[PDB]
Order: C-alpha cells, then structure tokens, then sequence
C-alpha cells in the first residue's frame, strides 16, 4: 500500500571541482511519516554527517517525500567506490538495495 | 613672530614609528620652546632663587604650584600622582621647560620626531597620557590660560574651544586653543 | 547640517571589506564630531565609531577594534568609515550622526542624524545538476532536479521551463549544515516520452543576493 | 550588561501615562544619559540629554528626570504621533546604549 520508491542522486560534475560532494537519496510515495534510511559506504555506517528533509503534506494522502543528503568532502571522496542507501519503511516489503555502485 | 614661526619645522615631520615605542631622556636643552618641536628635561630639586611669575603645571588642568622654598617639582604622570610637567620665565627673558622623560618613536630617519604629545599618525600608539610631557595636546594646540601668551606668544591667532579630556577615569573639562 | 550621507556598498560579500561615506554640508568642517552607529533589522543601536577631525585620533568601542578604521578628509568635508572581515550578523543600517561636543577619549550625544545606507551582507545559491544517471533505466518515467546549497538568507523560489511541469514539483525545506548556510534540493519526476529533449530549466530566484540562474540538467 | 530597561514592550491609549525606566547598574555615571525616540523606519530623533536638559523642537511632555541612578522619562497626555522605540544611552567615558521599549499606541 503506497511503498516508497527509491532514487539516488550522485554529485554533480562540478561539485567535485568545487569540493563538499553531496549525494542524495529520494523516497517518493510513501503514506506513513516512519522511514529509516542508512547511508552505507563500503561496509561502514556512516552517520557523521547526513541530513534528511521531508515535504509537508500533499493535501490529498499522507503522501510525503524523503531527501537525505550524504556530504563529504573531495579527499575522502578518492580511494572510495561504492555508495549506498538503505531503506527500512513501514511497507517493508523486504530491503531495496539500489546501490549507486560505481564511485565516478 | 620674529625668527620664530618661520622655518620650525612641519606640522607632518618625516617618519614614522618602526615597531616598539621606548622612553628616553634625551636632555634636550638647545634652544628656547618657540614652537612645539622640543624635548624637555625632567628636573628635581631646583633653587626657587630665580624663578619668576607664574609656574603653572599641567595635570594637563592647569594648576599654580608654588615653589616650597625662597632665598620643587618632582614630575611624575598623574596615575602616579603630581602633573605631567611645565614652564616658567626667569632671569633675562629666558624661557625654560621641564616635563616626564621625551616620549621618543622607535624609527628611523635624519630627524625623527622625539614625541612631546599626541603625534598620532606618525604613530597610531602615542596616547597624550603616556607619551607626553608639556602642555601641548597635539601639534596644534595648547592649553590656554592666562600667561600662555606670555610664554608662547607666537600662538596669537589661534581659536579657542571647549574640550572634554579622559586621563584613565578621570574627566577634565578645560579649554583649548588650535589654529585651523 | 545636512548630512547627504551616501551610500556605500548595499551588497556585500562575506569576508569583504566596506567604504560607507558621509558628506557635511555647510558649517565649518574641522571642528566637529563625526560618529557612525549602527542598527540591524530589528534590535538596538550599536555605537560602532567616532572621530574627531582636528584631534587626530579616532575612537572605536570596545568590540570593534582591530577590525574597524575611520578617516577624515579635510579638503573634501567627508567622514569616511572602513569596515574589514564582514560577516553575516553585520546585515545593518549606518547612520552618520555629529557629536554635540568634542570628547577626547569618550563619547557623546548625537544632535543632528543623516540618512541611513543599507549594508545587506549574502552568498548566492550554488546550484548544480542532479542527473537522472543510471546507466540502465530504459524506460519512462524518472526524477530530476536542481540541487542548491551554499546560500545563508532563506528565501529561495525553484520554478521549472519559466513556469510549467507544476504537476511533480516537490521543494523540500531548508536543511542547516555545520557551515551554518542552508541547503536545498528541489526534484521532479516526468516522463518525458522516455526520451530527454525538452530543456529541463530550473530558475533559482534568489533575491536578496540580486541573482538568478538557469541550469540545464539532462543525462550525461 | 549595564543598561537595561524593565518594561519592556508597553501599550496605551492617548490621554495616558508612561514611565520609562533605564537602570544604570552600578554606576552613578555622573549624571550622563540622553534619551531618543525612533519611528517604524525614519531615523531617530534626540529627546533628552543630561535627563533634565530638553533640546529645541520637542513639546515639554517630554519630561525626563533622575538622580544617581535609574533615570526616567516621563510620557503624558500621549497622542496617537507617539509611537515609536524609546532608547537611553549613557556617553562620557563608558559609552553605551540601553534597551528600547516598545511602546504600541493605539
């Protein structure tokens, strides 16, 4: 019933230039306000810095969206290729794993 | 002003200070203070035989302090007690200065400026309470009372004004003659 | 006593230093007090400076030293004030006022006021593109956006195309960083006959830093 | 903090009475304080100076008063062009000013 579904938004081609590469995670259709979300690098769990936002109300069904957003800066960003962002919703209907698998 | 105001010296004297500012007592005692380029000397017990008229000393608030003796100024900076110095004529028509040790500007150049007071922009750090001697608030001022024109009587044109000094807590209210 | 106060620099950037100017009409200039206080939008007044030009010695309060200069130009009647290292509390009005009498060392009550010169103190939004990349979605429907970051004042107004596409536009709140300057990422999902040609505009309006821009965002 | 005024924001009606309060806090300051007056955006305006002396322009309702500490100004026969943010300030060799009232005639 309205399960979230998942899109990853790497960073931008000059946000590397400018440093600070932020990635993104979206959730869009999902009804209920109760959503975890772990930001997986490799085989860490990360937790230092990943800030999530979520949209008021649709007016219609309790349909809000999810963006957590990933930062880190440049160097850390080289000698690291795999990124990731697990979600864990009321709609289980078992762990998504859409992994951003390449670290370009 | 015969001789007097003609070839002193600039108001804007070259030079700057290159770092630390020191004290120094240079005893300068060359000629007489027709204008504001000098370096009194400090003085101690001195014979009151030849003083004469006024001895006005500068706290800066001018105050008359009569010699303790006929037939004594021993100069410290107000926090410290007593006035920053002053002047008297005597004998022949000389004039004569006493004040704390000439505020000297660490720097370099052919004639670089022994501070008597205020010279601000030559050195941002130069505070009229620490690095200076006479009577001279800045290079173009004075504090007038009754005889500065018998001491400096080269200061004629000057306007006079109302000022409001602070000397570490304390509040002067005086006037002051400048020029413009 | 007509202070024809002029205006200085309304938009700044953080880190730069600003020049506000005041010019005294009439009277004899040289003789008087020039003080600068300052007021944010809302809040108390700020005693920020004063000088008086024939003692050359500025006075500065106590929190603003080593930061702030003052000068004087005789010649020209004007008073002027160098603020250095701005930062994001100085958003504020200077005002230029003369002092009643002349202080040495203090302060004093101020006659005469001038006009006051706007000093709005920002960063304009960085956007970038959040590409639909995947590398293996053959299909339709799919999410864009226009991320934003770096922008200290609030408001921010994400459009699309010059206004369209209104049935998909979701722009989440601002979100603080440890930098203390707020964040954004406006997205869409349009299924653009599965085929990326239409140009895909996002217009960031920012106004308090005068700036607008239009990023593309398509698949690389 | 050195200045502070008690009231804070304050509201009336015109034919009323309002007494500001700026309480210097250790100091006498030697009888140093002046008084301003700030309308919704115009620039301020000089009321009282010595907190007895009243400049030109401004009508005697204006009367300010103090004595050692804790100086006030005093507000009658308010009418509705009073309505403004009232600061006081201390000048001589501690400069600072106060908190402003926020006096809401209506």
């Amino acid at each position: 019933v309205a399960a979230p579904s998942v899109f990853i938004f790497p960073p931008s081609d000059e946000q590397l230039k400018s440093g600070t590469a932020s990635v993104v995670c979206l959730l869009n259709n999902f009804y209920p306000r109760e959503a975890k979300v772990q930001w997986k690098v490799d085989n860490a769990l990360q937790s230092g810095n990943s800030q999530e936002s979520v949209t008021e109300q649709d007016s219609k069904d309790s349909t809000y969206s999810l963006s957590s957003t990933l930062t880190l800066s440049k160097a850390d960003y080289e000698k690291h290729k795999v990124y990731a962002c697990e979600v864990t919703h009321q709609g289980l209907s078992s762990p998504v794993t859409k992994s951003f698998n390449r670290g370009e | 002003c015969p001789e007097r105001m003609a070839h002193c010296r600039p108001i804007d004297e070259f030079a700057q200070g290159w770092g630390p500012i020191t004290y120094a007592e240079g005893h300068g005692s060359d000629q007489r203070p027709y204008c504001w380029h000098y370096a009194p000397r400090q003085c101690g017990t001195i014979p009151a035989s030849q003083v004469c008229g006024p001895v006005y000393c500068f706290t800066p608030s001018p105050v008359v302090v009569g010699t303790t003796d006929r037939f004594i100024l021993n100069n410290t900076r107000p926090p410290q007690g007593n006035w920053f110095g002053c002047t008297w004529m005597n004998s022949t028509g000389f004039t004569k200065t006493c004040g704390g040790p000439p505020c000297n500007i660490g720097g370099v150049g052919n004639n670089t400026l022994t501070c008597p007071t205020d010279c601000f922009r030559k050195h941002p750090e130069a505070t009229y309470t620490k690095c200076g001697s006479g009577p001279w608030l800045t290079p173009r001022c004075l504090v007038d009372y009754p005889y500065r024109l018998w001491h400096y009587p080269c200061t004629v044109n000057f306007t006079i004004f109302k000022v409001r000094m602070y000397v570490g807590g304390v509040e002067h209210r005086l006037n002051a003659a400048c020029n413009i | 006593q007509i202070q024809l106060v002029q205006s200085g620099a309304e938009v700044k950037k953080p880190g730069s230093s600003v020049k506000v100017s005041c010019r005294a009409s009439g009277g004899s200039f040289g003789t008087y007090g020039i003080t600068w206080v300052r007021q944010a939008p809302g809040q108390g007044l700020e005693w920020v400076g004063g000088i008086v030009p024939l003692f050359d010695r500025p006075n500065y309060a106590q929190k603003f030293q080593d930061r702030v200069a003052i000068t004087a130009d005789e010649s020209t009647s004007t008073a002027y004030m160098e603020l250095s290292s701005l930062r994001f509390d100085d958003t504020a009005v200077y005002y230029c006022a003369r002092e009643a009498d002349i202080v040495v060392g203090g302060s004093s009550y101020f006659d005469s006021w001038g006009q006051g010169t706007l000093v709005t103190v920002t960063k304009g939004p960085s956007v970038f593109p959040l590409a639909p990349s995947s590398k293996s979605t053959s299909g339709g429907t799919a999410a864009l956006g226009c991320l934003v970051k770096d922008y200290f004042p609030e408001p921010v107004t994400v459009s699309w195309n010059s206004g369209a596409l209104t049935s998909g536009v979701h722009t989440f709140p601002a979100v603080l960083q440890s930098s203390g300057l707020y964040s954004l990422s406006s997205v869409v999902t349009v299924p653009s006959s599965s085929l990326g040609t239409q140009t895909y505009i996002c217009n960031v309006n920012h106004k308090p830093s005068n700036t607008k821009v239009d990023k593309r965002v398509e698949p690389k």
